[PDB]
RNA sequence: UAAGGAACUCGGCAAAAUGACCCCGUAACUUCGGGAGAAGGGGUGCUCUUUAGGGUUAACGCCCAGAAGAGCCGCAGUGAA
RNA sequence: UUUGGCACCUCGAUGUCGGCUCAUCGCAUCCUGGGGCUGUAGUCGGUCCCAAGGGUUGGGCUGUUCGCCCAUUAAAGCGGUACGCGAGCUGGGUUCAGAACGUCGUGAGACAGUUCGGUCCCUAUCCGUCGUGGGCGUAGGAAAUUUGAGAGGAGCUGUCCUUAGUACGAGAGGACCGGGAUGGACAUACCUCUGGUGUACCAGUUGUCGUGCCAACGGCAUAGCUGGGUAGCUAUGUGUGGACGGGAUAAGUGCUGAAAGCAUCUAAGCAUGAAGCCCCCCUCAAGAUGAGAUUUCCCAACUUCGGUUAUAAGAUCCCUCAAAGAUGAUGAGGUUAAUAGGUUCGAGGUGGAAGCAUGGUGACAUGUGGAGCUGACGAAUACUAAUCGAUCGAAGACUUAAU
């Protein structure tokens, strides 16, 4: 239970209890505020919709998108609210504590929880096999010509074709990733962040979308 | 804020009590060993190598000789683990890090203080 | 930052070169990016010589190559002297810019997205 | 970094004066080690007489390696050279006569006799 | 590495159907200037 | 390029490292010629002093030094090739 | 899965053993587990059965196919795939032409008996595969969030201690047993830490050319050489992970039966039990042509609202950029503006600028001064430019029953 979503600035080291050192990550989770509440005979699921950060609102001549449109305006009005940036949505928690308008705070955690971390890849490019995946490479002397490449791609004219799922080359890059059982180091409530025992996924002033581990 | 809030967190854990030195200088370092038993105290004494970028990260080394052996620590400066600080010396340098002593053994490892 | 596809030593020289003719000019047709990247540079020589000071004339003479315009009524000077003396002065009140620039059409040659450059 | 086909010096008094590596146990596919570990390795340099010879086959332990560690205090630890010293199947050594300094790391491998033989323990 | 077979012109065709060249944009000049594309120097009948 | 240092490999292929000049010392074996640049060591920066020269010398001066000291600075003194 | 036999395809070419890289399937199972067994008291060894899910070292010596050995490991399996793979690598060996030796041969030459040496081509058209876009469609149009039909991925062990030296035991060995602490390997996410890198950062330093000389700068000398090093990219550096728990289970093992009037690990029950199946967790997923579901916004003024001008919600062109990136897509912004740059400050890094003054015969030193400089980083400031403007963009079809 006990989702939030956030963005991720940097990481420090904390001298916890005993001395003991902790490199940590932190986290802007800010105007977090619910929009739509979810139900299984109106929409199948029990859940709820949760934007994390407000926008400026409807304008004319908007070719970005820090301003919003009419009917993101019309969703930002049904709850007494203003225009969000980042929705996400939640199924872990109990709906029948929240309520929409709420403003889900940070101060919702403490320090020593189990949380799931989700969020993406900083992605590289365009890389080479040995990058992608831990393929470990040939030669480089005693007469060769295969540095970098791989060889094989599959078996013999028998079945003369090539499989999928070959790890041939590709695109290194963001994608989703959930990490486990992390857990927390205190909960600011003036900046209203959180420091998290790690790293994270993605680069800076990114996206997290934290909750609740069970296990 | 998106530049001044780390700083306003870690101001909390940072120390102030300790002075300033640079390289060149000859130390003394009083540091809370905890055994299994209790909390003894130890002392290394050493020579100031290097210190790197401020806050938290700001974290230093020293060196010193046991036996003919040359020896290296190298401690975070807010950590709670050190008793207490002496700047037994100080020296004449031209550097900031001092990584051209790993090398010398003697006369040729002199320092002059000041 | 960028690099013109071009080595190094041949690159800085280039700049230099290059904003030296248009201190003689103040102003010059050329491509997109070179224009792009010697901006900032004379635009740093231009808050050296608002100062006037002996060390930033120094500090200019590496970048500044050794020329003379020959000015009006058979007058002379560098493009130092002219620094010091005529264009700072000029934009002495202003806090940034000092440049601008004009977009134009490719060449013949190639699709060079080429740019007239002046001053601001 | 400590692999195999490395040379290392001692600090007993057992009579070797140099060795090197063959192995690093633990479990399979295991390719290094620091210091707290067992090893084998046999020597190349004796000294003449005492109890172990050239070309002999010996179990040993680390000490202070160059590539030294760091702790949970977030403090850092390296020598200017590495070393070793030879065992006896007990984590009982052979010379006793230990010469130079020796870490704090080993008190949990049970080699505090050897901490207590030693100098200065860090 | 070579081809096999030979190329089809259909097949041709096909691949080069998006081998083309889009257009330019092709404003008037309401600011100052003739027919001419937006927010630009004078390319053709504009001003601005 | 850490740290380890031929585990690579059919094979240290390649790459690495050496190198200039000055000094000191250089075995075995030899068809006595040689081996032998054996090996292996050490040294070279800058200023002042001359005492003293190669004298540049007309001569200390001209620079190199007679080349001996004392000092200055650097992680590093055939600082490059 | 040997030696072979038959000569069906292939000699107007099916063109190479090993090894490297990368695999992938079986099980007639090496570890792993579970049971039953033992000439097993537990273990031992051994026997059988269940089980294939995963995993199943590094070196020395022969090209040698092989094999032996040194260390380990929980083990260090057997196999299949053009004796897995050379339009992916080497060629160590063949087989080439040189040459030597031994033997045979009148000899030319032969053997194989060895030996040294001796040239491995190809711009990928189709399928296929990994990634990326474009097009169009889901009976109104758009924006955003989503269910998930299914698909892919994941399951390895080892250890200290508590219960427990307890059961077993003939003690030794020593449990099964729950925990935490664990470690390795492996896959992951990140640069706070340690370190590398750092070619537009800082310093030092040789030669040499120009700036008449002087210095000072600059050029060239692998970035001239050396030391350091920001951002970012990084691992050897940091943190994560694995396990379960459910069933349905299997070998099985326990049960209760009847036929075989008995009995007898369902033939109709009861159970339990495997890293087995499923669930279990992560990811992708409505082109899922079946095209899903919720919320919001737009709704031809003319007008069979056809159809134009229009138009709206909405998009696009163009432009400043980068947390993105071959391209394009993605994203952030586009003057009501901090998008970039500049300016200012700061951070951080480097290590005490110049000019003065003093000292010093001089080289040099001190103070002025944590000075002076500072690319990518941070804030602030609209000083500069992203302004004019254009293009597209619907008009809720029928049938039937409800309404």
């Amino acid at each position: 239970t006990k989702g939030i979503l956030g963005r991720k600035i940097g990481m420090t080291q904390v001298f916890g209890e005993n001395g003991e050192l902790i490199p940590v990550t932190v986290v802007e989770a800010k105007e977090n505020v619910v929009l739509q509440k979810k139900t299984v005979e109106v929409d199948g699921y029990n859940a709820i919709q949760v934007g994390f950060e407000d926008k400026k609102a409807y304008k004319k001549d908007a070719k970005s998108n820090k301003y919003a449109n009419k009917p993101a305006e019309g969703h930002a009005k049904k709850a007494d609210a203003a225009p969000k940036r980042f929705i996400r949505e939640f199924r872990n928690v109990d709906v029948d504590a929240y309520e929409v308008g709420q403003e889900v705070s940070v101060d919702t955690f403490v320090a020593g929880d189990v949380i799931d971390v989700t969020g993406v890849s900083k992605g590289k490019g365009f890389q080479g096999a040995i990058k992608r995946h831990g393929q470990s490479r040939g030669p480089m002397s005693h007469g060769s010509h295969f540095h970098r490449a791989p060889g094989s791609v599959g078996m013999a004219s028998d079945a003369s074709r090539v499989f999928k799922g070959q790890k041939m080359p590709g695109r290194m890059g963001g994608n989703t990733v959930t990490v486990q059982n992390l857990e927390v180091v205190q909960v600011d409530t003036e900046n209203k962040v959180i420091l998290v025992k790690g790293n994270v996924p993605g680069p800076k002033k990114g996206l997290v979308e934290i909750r609740t581990s069970i296990k | 804020t998106n530049h001044k809030l780390i700083e306003a967190v870690t101001k909390s854990q940072l120390r102030t009590d300790l002075p300033s030195f640079r390289p060149g200088d000859t130390l003394r370092v009083h540091v809370r060993i905890i055994e299994g038993t209790r909390e003894r105290i130890q002392v290394f004494e050493g020579v100031v190598i290097k210190r790197r970028g401020g806050g938290v990260s700001e974290t230093f080394t020293v060196r010193k000789i046991s036996s003919g052996v040359g020896v290296e620590r190298t401690f975070p400066l807010h950590t709670p683990k050190i008793e207490k600080i002496e700047v037994k010396r100080r020296g004449k340098v031209r550097r900031a890090k001092l990584y051209y002593l790993r090398s010398l053994r003697g006369k040729a490892a002199r320092i002059q203080e000041i | 930052y960028r690099k013109l596809g071009r080595t190094s030593d041949q690159r800085k020289a280039m700049l230099r070169d290059l904003a030296t003719s248009l201190i003689i000019s103040e102003r010059i047709e050329t491509t997109e990016a070179r224009a792009k990247e010697v901006r900032s540079v004379v635009e740093k020589l231009i808050t050296l010589g608002k100062k006037g000071d002996l060390a930033s004339r120094r500090n200019a003479a590496k970048t500044l190559r050794n020329v003379e315009i020959l000015n009006e009524d058979e007058t002379t000077q560098t493009a130092l002297q002219k620094l010091f003396g005529e264009i700072a002065e000029r934009y002495t009140e202003r806090q940034g810019g000092y440049t601008r620039i004009l977009k134009q059409g490719p060449r013949r040659g190639d699709g060079a997205e080429s740019v007239i450059i002046e001053l601001v | 970094m400590i692999q195999q086909e490395t040379r290392l010096k001692v600090a007993d008094n057992s009579g070797a004066r140099e060795v090197l590596t063959i192995k690093v146990l633990g479990g399979s596919g295991r390719k290094t080690a620091n210091i707290g570990d067992v090893i084998v390795c046999t020597v190349k340099n004796a000294t003449p007489g005492g109890v172990v010879k050239k070309g002999d086959v010996v179990k040993a332990v680390i000490v202070r390696t160059k590539s030294g560690v760091r702790r949970n205090d977030g403090s850092y630890i390296k020598f200017d050279e590495n070393a070793c010293v030879i065992i006896r199947d007990d984590k009982g050594p052979r010379g006793t006569r230990i010469f130079g300094p020796v870490a704090r790391e080993l008190r949990e491998g049970n080699f505090m006799k050897i901490v207590s033989l030693a100098p200065e323990v860090l | 590495a070579v081809p096999k077979r030979r190329t089809s012109k259909t097949r041709k065709n096909k691949r080069r159907t998006h081998f083309k060249i889009s257009v330019p944009g092709m404003t008037e000049c309401p600011n100052c200037g003739e027919y001419k594309l937006s927010h630009r120097v004078c390319k053709n009948c504009g001003s601005y």
